């Protein structure tokens, strides 16, 4: 009669009485639409993986696609040439349409997971290596994973990519950043930063006409979220 | 009877009161007295209190008044107060300080100076001796009315950056981006207040917002050129703004009074230095306005 | 829903994720290690209250020549803590750092003893508890006074009474500049709370 | 919490290297290691003698 | 909340509630004039005796 405090999801009021509510006779279960799927909740939603990229090689090779690792880097005209550069979480968080389903939240602690299936022809060999590098376009200049030589770049965390051994790799990536859970309103993350290498030149026979084809593709999905804080905003 | 000396040589550095600004470990300071032993008392019958008067857990819980703001028929809903105040309606989250005022007087014909004095809550004015803080705010806002007044009062959290206009010497809030219908309150922690017949209401915020401690800074310096601290200090703002419209009759006025009290709760603080670009100066007021205050200034 | 108003106080919050005191020992744990608690603690550390005070060679130095200048400031602790609070006990300790151009022809050397609260110069006496040290061997004059007081308790700015409580008296023999600084005694306290005033900003002083 | 001194004076004579020409009492030799507890072992398998 | 009648020495209120009255956190005892004397009632002030004639007589 006093005492009227209710609680929705984060939401609370304040009136003088119950308001009289009224409400159904008797709330008999309806079409089964229960049954036909369990409800996936939004943790469960962010752990789908996504088709980010489709990467192609030929051997070849006009490209910078089958430059090798260089042995010494001397000068940082000549970096390190690299396949793509994915610019961990804000690759994963645009693409499969999950931002527009973590909107109205704030805070984000993920970690990313990242499988390469791969689908090569017996005839053609080669190895790459996949290496992420945090801060990679953050800190000073030297310590970057581009200015290093071939020992340096190996020794960064990642897993052999090998064709006739391996057709999936299983890489986690962790939550590896200094502020704690991810800003998303006004969002400038960037903070582990992946990279794909060529150590060896991809190999095939040098008479053409004979289509010596690679046709990478890469999974993402988080993993170990928590996200909490609800807002108002969002950027676009 | 007189043996040898079988100590070895002690090692020796010649510091003169080493680590002097340590609250801990026994200091070298001679006493002007008859005893070494000198003993005052314990605090029996000595303060009239028996609550222990310095722990931060009691003074930073020392509730201060920050706004008073007057809520008419003429403003609209949705809407925060806008009145000139000029925070007001929007009241940023954080322990210190975040206002302002400023005191023009003259020098010469074409120079003057423009002195930055702030209030000081208790919570506020603990802060300022120390640089970065984490303490679960409190506010206890209470509707001033008559018997008569009704209506739905909404206070808002957001957390984050909070909406601003730089000027040339003082940081306003911007009233037209948390008007419409272009800044909804749907997905924000709320609190609905009925005018019926409630009046008050405790609103704690505790801390949350992606780092272990924020500044200490608040208001001073902030300007159109060094803005930078202000939006590390708050973790965003609440927000009263109406759902529905002041309904009063012609007898009763149709001002009512919103006073926003004001403490900190559950405080940690971290260095024992001021963050700001100033020592702790205490504005002292002058008897008239053409008289200048000392400054203290940053030369050893 | 009558005509009337009633109180019924709503401490309502908002986000309840883990209690409050459990979280701010994880975050000191890793972003301080020391835990301050108590303002009392703070009156224990030394912060020095001016960088030079050109003490003119030879005159019986009250510090009551500087300390009714540097309680108006609040640049310590002890004069920024005298307006959340209105009563006081307990001695102070000073530390005096020499920062003088020493001169060999003389042999320099610092006294100190007591006089009462707010007496001139000559009107007190020289024999009592002294202290000495020589700035040639030893630059940091380490002294304490101690709370001899008529009563219990001391308010700030007091009334037309004087010589109520005991303080220092600096004697030199040439003209050294040094720097002060100081923090009450063991035992030294406030209290009383009140409200604070107010605070002054930065003063960059534009022309229009 | 800081309470004041409660030591005697210890008295003082500048002597370094005070009895450098003994076989025995611990000297003042800084070692230039990495470890203080700077330990070779005992006399085993070095000299072919026992 | 309806019955606020309070009583003093020869003196009684009448109020609608109790008016939400604040006082001192912990009556500490202070400065030591209860234990210099004991208070005087005034049956015990109206028992002083006091000088009022002083008669002499010369024979």
């Amino acid at each position: 009669s006093e005492n009227s405090v209710e609680t929705q999801e984060i939401t609370t009021f304040h009136d003088v009485e119950t308001p009289n509510r009224i409400d159904t006779p008797m709330a008999q279960d309806t079409s089964s639409a229960r049954n036909m799927d369990d409800t996936h909740s939004i943790i469960q939603f962010l752990q789908r993986p996504v088709l980010i990229d489709n990467i192609e090689i030929i051997a070849g090779t006009t490209a910078d696609a089958n430059k090798p690792l260089s042995r010494y880097v001397l000068d940082q005209q000549n970096s390190q040439k690299y396949v793509r550069s994915w610019t961990l979480p804000s690759t994963v968080l645009r693409a499969g349409g999950k931002a527009q389903k973590l909107a109205n939240f704030k805070y984000l602690r993920c970690d990313v997971q990242v499988k390469l299936v791969l689908n090569a022809n017996p005839f053609v060999a080669g190895r790459m290596y996949l290496a992420y590098s945090p801060y990679d376009d953050k800190v000073d200049t030297a310590r970057s994973v581009l200015q290093t030589s071939r020992a340096g770049v190996t020794g960064y965390p990642g897993v052999e990519l090998d064709f006739q051994l391996d057709n999936s790799v299983e890489m986690t990536i962790p939550y590896a950043s200094f502020q704690e859970a991810y800003d998303l309103v006004t969002g400038t993350e960037d903070f582990v930063q992946l990279y794909l290498f060529p150590i060896t030149p991809v190999l095939g026979p040098k008479s053409e006409s004979e289509s010596s084809k690679v046709d990478i593709s890469v999974y993402m999905w988080l993993s170990n979220i928590s996200l909490v804080i609800p807002t108002y905003r969002i950027n676009p | 009877s007189k043996p040898r000396n079988q100590q070895q040589v002690c090692p020796l550095q010649n510091v003169p009161a080493w680590g002097y600004s340590l609250y801990k470990g026994i200091d070298m300071s001679v006493p002007l007295a008859y005893d070494p032993n000198n003993e005052l008392g314990d605090l029996k019958d000595v303060f009239p209190s028996a609550v222990d008067e310095m722990a931060i857990g009691y003074v930073c819980g020392n509730p201060a008044v920050k706004h008073v703001l007057t809520w008419k028929t003429t403003d609209a809903i949705q809407k925060p107060i806008a009145n000139g105040d000029d925070w007001g309606g929007v009241i940023p989250v954080g322990m210190p300080c975040y206002s302002k005022s400023i005191r023009t007087t003259r020098i010469s014909a074409t120079e003057n100076r423009e002195t930055e004095v702030m209030d000081a809550a208790p919570c506020e004015y603990v802060a300022n001796m120390f640089s970065y803080w984490r303490a679960t705010m409190c506010y206890r806002i209470t509707v001033v009315k008559t018997a008569f007044h009704t209506g739905r009062l909404e206070i808002f959290f957001e957390p984050g950056v909070i909406p601003v206009k730089p000027t040339v010497n003082n940081i306003g809030p911007d009233q037209d981006r948390l008007t419409g219908a272009v800044a909804p309150s749907d997905n924000n922690y709320k609190y609905i207040l009925d005018l019926t017949n409630d009046t008050e209401v405790t609103i704690r915020v505790p801390f949350v917002s992606n780092k272990m401690f924020l500044k200490t800074a608040g208001i001073y310096g902030a300007n159109s050129e060094n803005n930078w601290n202000f939006h590390e200090s708050f973790s965003g703002f609440l927000c009263i703004r109406p759902v529905t419209k002041l309904m009063a009759p012609d007898t009763v006025s149709d001002n009512v009074s919103i006073v926003v009290w004001k403490w900190a709760e559950d405080v940690v603080v971290v260095e024992p230095k001021p963050l700001t670009s100033g020592p702790t100066q205490v504005y002292r007021p002058p008897p008239t306005a053409s008289t200048a205050v000392e400054v203290l200034n940053v030369e050893l | 829903i009558n005509i009337g108003n009633k109180t019924n106080e709503n401490v309502i919050s908002f986000f309840d994720s883990t209690d409050a005191e459990t979280q701010n020992h994880n975050a000191l744990m890793k972003g301080c290690g020391e835990f301050i608690v108590n303002l009392r603690t703070l009156l224990r550390t030394f912060r020095t209250i001016t960088d030079n005070w050109i003490l003119q060679a030879n005159t019986k130095t009250p510090i009551t020549d500087l300390t009714n200048t540097t309680d108006a400031q609040g640049r310590d602790y002890m004069s920024y803590l005298s307006y959340l609070y209105r009563f006081y006990r307990g001695g102070r300790r000073y530390k005096f750092f020499n920062t003088t151009p020493l001169k060999q022809s003389q042999t320099c050397y610092i006294r100190s003893f007591l006089i009462p609260r707010n007496y001139s110069a000559d009107e007190i006496n020289v024999d009592g508890p002294s202290h000495i040290t020589y700035p040639v061997i030893n630059p940091v004059h380490e002294v304490e006074v101690p709370f001899y007081s008529q009563y219990r308790k001391i308010p700030i700015a007091s009334t037309s009474d004087k010589g109520y409580d005991s303080s220092l008296m600096y004697f030199s023999n040439t003209a050294t500049t040094q720097i002060v600084a100081r923090a009450g005694n063991d035992d030294f306290t406030f209290g009383w709370m009140i409200g604070p005033p107010q605070l002054q900003g930065e003063s960059r002083s534009v022309a229009p």
